[PDB]
């Protein structure tokens, strides 16, 4: 057998997903201060009680 | 001399303590009472205080 079609492919795009990504948590630039303040005055607020 | 001063607060998860805008934690539960189980809340203070 001979053919007098030309050929042609196409494959569709298949799906992709996109999973979520984050360099710096906001919980790590909370700690990213050497001192949060809050955390230090909660425990410094407690001596009398201790 | 006597004071008598308005103040905002700010409680974070658990809300088993507070702050004040000048900056002091009150040991006690925004919610600590006697009305509907409020006896279960928290507060690290002598019970004749509140
Ligand atoms: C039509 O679709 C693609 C080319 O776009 C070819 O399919 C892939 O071919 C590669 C080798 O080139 C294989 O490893 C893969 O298994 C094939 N499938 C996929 C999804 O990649 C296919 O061969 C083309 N048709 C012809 C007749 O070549």
């Amino acid at each position: 057998t001979v053919s007098t079609f030309i050929d042609l492919n196409i494959t569709m795009l298949e799906d992709h997903e996109f999973v979520p990504l984050e360099v710096y948590t906001r919980h790590e630039i909370k700690d990213s201060g050497l001192l949060d303040y809050t955390e230090v005055q909660r425990r410094n607020q407690l001596h009398d009680l201790r | 001399n006597c004071i008598v001063e308005e103040v905002d607060a700010r409680s974070v998860y658990p809300y088993d303590e507070f702050v004040l805008a000048t900056g002091d934690f009150v040991y006690m539960s925004p919610f600590y009472g006697y009305r509907e189980g409020s006896h279960t809340e928290h507060t690290s203070y002598a019970a004749d205080r509140f």
